[PDB]
């Protein structure tokens, strides 16, 4: 909310979000990440609003994760990251699935 | 595609599953 997520726990680099390239940046409680050429996040999600999360296997031209909310809404961002992509869809998923169970509740 | 354009967004696998 803004106390502890203030805090960035894990790194992402190339991360396009919406046909934007940036940097993903997870927080203690909320998901940030900012597009290149910017100063601000322009990405700030709860983990309790994130019902679920994807990731987008190998096969494809780029490595994905998904953030699906229960509020009918879904935040994808593709791992442009040659580099470590997979490493990363991998790391923000574990955080993430570590994260998300912790702050937000099931709708049944 | 429709709604969801950043390129290709469908073999995209679950793992929190129907929270």
């Amino acid at each position: 909310m803004a106390t502890s997520s203030e805090e960035v726990l894990l790194i992402v680099k190339k991360v396009r979000q919406k046909k934007q390239d940036g940097a993903l940046y997870l927080m203690a409680e909320r998901i940030a990440w900012a597009p290149e050429g910017k100063d601000r996040f322009t990405i700030s999600h709860m983990y309790a609003d994130i019902k679920c999360q994807k990731i987008s296997p190998e096969g494809k031209a780029k490595i994905q994760l998904q953030l699906v909310l229960h509020a009918g809404d879904t935040t994808n961002f593709h791992f442009s990251n040659e580099s470590t992509a997979v490493k990363e869809r991998d790391a923000v998923k574990d955080l993430l699935q570590q994260l998300l169970p912790k702050f937000k509740r099931k709708a049944n | 595609y429709v709604g969801e354009d950043d390129e290709e967004d469908d073999d995209f696998n679950e793992n929190d599953e129907d929270d």
